[PDB]
RNA sequence: GGUGAAAUUCUUGGAUUUAUUGAAGACUAACUACUGCGAAAGCAUUUGCCAAGGACGUUUUCAUUAAUCAAGAACGAAAGUUAGGGGAUCGAAGAUGAUCAGAUACCGUCGUAGUCUUAACCAUAAACUAUGCCGACUAGGGAUCGGGUGGUGUUUUUUUAAUGACCCACUCGGCACCUUACGAGAAAUCAAAGUCUUUGGGUUCUGGGGGGAGUAUGGUCGCAAGGCUGAAACUUAAAGGAAUUG
């Protein structure tokens, strides 16, 4: 719940004890159940199969990246998303990928991620299409829904709200070195209206 | 009316060639529309050849001559004196000389 | 204010051995400053020379060669063998109408880490009591040919190193190669190599550097 | 019979929402609903669990795949990218 | 027993280029164009400054050590007109009677294997 | 160019159609190929493996899923794995493939 | 007037017409 | 930097210019042709795969299975639209600096949608070779593309050997081309626009002076843009074609 991409039950045998390690992953697309998930330096490249970055060749598609060696993931974990290595630079045991923000990271070798976009993809892609499909997207999230605008609020309630007519007033746009309180609206914005133009 | 047998270009039965600019006006027209001049001269002047001789190390040398390839359009051909129009009767000579 | 040229020690340049004369120029860079020693500043730089320079012969007024500087001796800068491509004039030059020309391209490396891309050039010939007026090729020996070039070109570099291909492409026996193993398919006129551009660089190896300078 | 012309399976929202959003919904519900083959046992009996898992009704598999297909087409090029990289570093 | 440069002259119009640089190139020298001979703006492009700047390089080229230089002419390029200005064949003439052994001169004029789109339009200027 | 010859099988020589079928046609050591399909899990094409190699029979490989091969055996259902208890005019057990 | 240009303001009419006509409908 | 000339713009923080890379996106220049393929619109990088084809050759095979084509259907440049990705160049709009008397146009700089892609829409162009499609016949020629045939012809390590390219005589099909008009046409021109007052091979569509007008309405298609169908009133004695002279 409140996550579009599946988790996949993947045990491992813990090779000092006797018992098997269950551990929740973040599936790709392509891995199904039954499949060996081969995990580790000396591991291939699979879909699914999760490698340190620096093994791994260029120009390739791995989704729940560390971003230090021992996080556990922590980059391209949303539904569909996904991690490009672009680069590495072997000399200072750092890769260089591009992020999905469209950001370029460096990232250490030692770090690792799963292969493969993850699963779940397109799901933006459909609108939630009603209040209820909306209220239950974010029941099992948090109380975040419904958000009332900051201009219907009273003065009291909100920086935007007052006045008689529903209008900001002052630019809605918030420095950044402003302090808890006033940043409601857009905050640091370098610049806006609308992108592409 | 019909000023031409192959109505200005050479091309028959294509439907499409491909879009060429014009290194004057930069104007795209087909490439076989196109007025196509392998204009072939030296980097240096006729008379200049004397001087790079003179101040050379290479006793022998090479005198390199460019290649470009100025594809025209007939408005900037034209008025470039490259094209001339020609008698109605003697267009039909397609003779380069 | 502060005159530039005056601040400058003139280094020079190595070629390696397996070429003609050595030396190829002086170049300016500065002063070996306190601060940042004038050997970093000298690496990592690309000089452009002709291998009619670099071998004597007006036979090779094309193909100039790109140098790379690696080592800072002193004044003398050692230099390995970065890439060579066609003067302009001489690719424009061979080109002509009425005549196909073969555009071959393998992604193939050394015996080390030391990749490069290797072209080659073709171009149709007019063939003796021949009388049409073009002489194109066919299409399908175009698909024979770069395959043949290619495996010419591929079983060429994975063979030898960069010095052993260097110092036996000098002699051009390779665009000959190319001939005789087409003149069963199609006729060609314009045969070379005409390109080469290095990717990647393995350990310097000042053992295998100083074996070509010294 | 032929029930509707255009709205098919989105006919179920009624007259609401618009005429565009409902048409959005319509080529994904479709995907969403409609019954895929199998990788594994060659049977059009794979449907949708939940967001982006698809169980295969008989020989129970389930496989990870797009919120609204069995594998996105964003997805398939990884398959085809991944197979040259691991082809190209092995041979 | 003498030393090389490279001239590397920019030939395109509106302004012309003389810029003489070391073998490797990236080391500049007297780096002068048509505007600082001339303020008519005009014969910026002409032949004249074009011949006036390439004779103000070899009055400093010398006394520090450019005994031959390899020059190299270049047009605009690119998507351009691609071919040199009136400067290219003048401010060459300037280099080659000012006391400048020329030697190894070639194009290194940018040809696009394929360019992008042209600067103009589909018709063109319009004068 | 396998499956021109499979309707060679179908109509002239003896066959028998899946699994519990073929494994008993191995048992009795009639069938002499045996075409497991790429589909087919894993698991059952890796013990019919090993009864074909227990029975010294060929073994070949379709290069396609149960689907493809039960179009190729002609039958518009799906099929894992079929063998052939004799072939007629056919060649395919004769001849290396 | 070109045909370009004549058929390109009948458009524009036609244009305007559709919205009005519709207006009162 | 830009111009016909300038100015707007960026620049002692270094613009421009020089070199090295790195990425992004687009396209495949030269080669490139009175050349090829495609039903058309279109298609110009390599390589691989998939399947489709036309021509050729055939002493193979089915043997009237054909041509055209209302209704209907797929594809259909560009522009445009919807959602997503992409977003280098150019660039509607827009902003600017010039020009003129005015210049919200041409010129220059910036720059949005757009140009690119994935999936859908629209279904239009001077979509033109302004020449429906099929069939036969009539004049000569030359080249070119693709296939095929023959030469004790040339040409390929071996000097009639392990065999492609070429030249010759051809032929089939194609894009076309040069002369001539027998013939046609109003002529321009056409080897098909010829075999039409010596009027009839088959067949589909379209036109009836110009405007109004591809407009109004009505229907249908389309997210819309709009596409398809499509008048009339009223109005004029002419528009129009091809050539001659000035």
């Amino acid at each position: 719940s409140g996550r579009g991409a599946p988790l996949a039950k993947v045990v491992f045998r813990d090779p000092y004890k006797y018992r098997l390690r269950e551990e929740i992953f973040i599936a790709n697309e392509g891995v199904h159940t039954g499949q060996f998930i081969y995990a580790g330096k000396k591991a291939s490249l699979n879909v699914g199969n999760v490698l340190p970055l620096g093994s791994v060749p260029e120009g390739t598609i791995v989704s729940n990246v560390e971003e230090k060696p021992g996080d556990r993931g922590a980059l391209a974990r949303a539904s569909g998303n996904y991690v490009i290595i672009i680069g590495h630079n072997p000399d200072e045991n750092k890769t260089r990928v591009r992020l999905p923000s469209g950001a370029k990271k460096v990232i250490s070798s030692d770090a690792r991620g799963v292969i493969g976009v993850i699963a779940g993809g397109g799901r933006v892609d459909k609108p939630l299409l009603k209040a209820g499909r909306a209220f239950h997207k974010y029941r099992l999230k948090r109380n975040s829904w419904p958000k009332t605008r900051g201009v219907a609020m009273n003065p009291v309630d909100h920086p935007h709200g007052g006045g008689n007519h529903q209008h900001i007033g002052k630019a809605s746009t918030i420095s950044r070195g402003a302090v808890s309180g006033q940043k409601a609206g857009l905050i640091a914005a370098r610049r806006t209206g609308l992108l592409r133009g | 009316p019909k000023k031409r047998a192959s109505n200005g270009r050479n091309k028959k039965g294509r439907g499409h060639v491909k879009p060429v600019r014009c290194v004057n006006c930069s104007k795209s027209i087909p490439k076989d529309k196109a007025i196509k001049r392998m204009a072939i001269r030296n980097i240096v002047e006729a008379a200049a050849v004397r001087d790079l001789s003179e101040a050379s190390v290479y006793p022998e040398y090479a005198l390199p001559k460019t290649y470009n390839k100025l594809h025209y359009c007939v408005s900037c051909a034209i008025h470039a004196r490259i094209v001339r129009v020609r008698s109605r009767e003697d267009r039909k000579n397609r003779a380069p000389p | 204010v502060v005159d530039p040229f005056t601040r400058k020690e003139w280094f020079d340049i190595k070629a390696p051995s397996t070429f003609e004369n050595r030396n190829v120029g002086k170049t300016l860079v500065n002063k070996s400053t306190g601060l940042k020693s004038a050997s970093d500043a000298l690496k990592g730089r690309v000089v452009e020379v002709c291998l009619a320079d670099l071998q004597g012969s007006e036979d090779h007024s094309f193909r100039k060669i790109k140098l790379r500087v690696d080592e800072v001796q002193g004044k003398n800068l050692l230099t390995n063998f970065h890439g060579m491509d066609f003067t302009t004039d001489k690719l424009r030059s061979m080109v002509r109408k009425w005549q196909t020309l073969i555009e071959a391209n393998v992604t193939v490396k050394t015996s080390d880490d030391y990749v490069l891309r290797i072209f080659a050039i073709a171009f149709t010939r007019k063939q003796a009591n021949q009388v049409k007026r073009h002489s194109y090729a066919q299409s399908s020996h175009i698909r024979a040919i770069r395959k043949v070039i290619s495996e010419i070109l591929t079983k060429e570099v994975q063979g030898s190193t960069l010095a052993q291909l260097t110092s036996k492409l000098i002699p051009e026996v390779i665009n000959k190669e190319i001939e005789n193993a087409t003149k069963d398919i199609f006729p060609l006129q314009n045969i070379h190599v005409r390109k080469v551009k290095l990717l990647k660089q393995p350990k310097f190896d000042v053992g295998a550097l100083m074996a070509l300078h010294g | 019979a032929k029930r509707t012309k255009k709205v098919g399976i989105t006919g179920k929202y009624g007259v609401r929402y618009g005429s565009s959003l409902r048409r959005q919904v319509k080529k994904l519900e479709i995907q969403q609903h409609a019954r895929y083959d199998c990788s594994f046992c060659g049977k059009k009996t794979v449907k949708r669990g939940a967001a982006g898992i698809w169980t295969c009704s008989c020989c129970k598999k389930t496989v990870a795949g797009g919120a609204y297909t069995v594998s996105t087409a964003a997805a398939a090029t990884v398959r085809s990218t991944i197979r040259r990289l691991r082809e190209m570093v092995e041979a | 027993s003498q030393v090389f440069g490279v001239a590397r002259i920019y030939a395109s119009f509106n302004d012309t280029f003389v810029h003489v640089t070391d073998l490797s190139g990236k080391e500049t020298i007297a780096r002068v164009t048509g505007g600082m001979k001339v303020k008519a703006d005009r014969d910026e492009s002409s032949p004249y400054a074009a011949m006036l700047a390439a004779q103000d390089v070899a009055a400093k080229c010398k006394e520090v050590g450019i005994t031959a230089v390899h020059v190299k002419i270049r047009a605009t390029g690119g998507t351009r007109t691609k071919t040199p200005g009136p400067g290219g064949q003048a401010a060459l003439r300037a280099l080659a009677r000012s006391g400048l052994r020329i030697g190894r001169i070639e194009d290194v004029t940018p040809v696009p294997s394929d360019s992008t789109r042209k600067k103009g339009g589909r018709r063109g200027r319009r004068l | 160019s396998i499956n021109q010859k499979l309707a060679l099988v179908i109509k002239s020589g003896k066959y028998t159609l899946g699994y519990k079928s073929t494994v008993k046609s191995l048992r009795q050591g009639k069938s002499k190929l045996i075409i497991i399909a790429a589909n087919t899990p894993v698991l059952r094409k890796s013990e019919l493996e090993y009864y074909a190699m227990l029975s010294k029979t060929k073994v070949y490989y379709f290069q396609g899923g149960n689907n493809e091969l039960g179009t190729a055996v002609g039958k518009l259902f799906r099929v894992g794995v079929v063998s052939i208890l004799e072939a007629g005019d056919s060649d395919i057990l004769t001849t290396l493939a | 007037m070109r045909a370009k240009w004549r058929k390109k303001r009948t458009r524009r009419l036609k244009r305007k017409r559709r919205k009005v006509r519709a207006r009162s409908k």
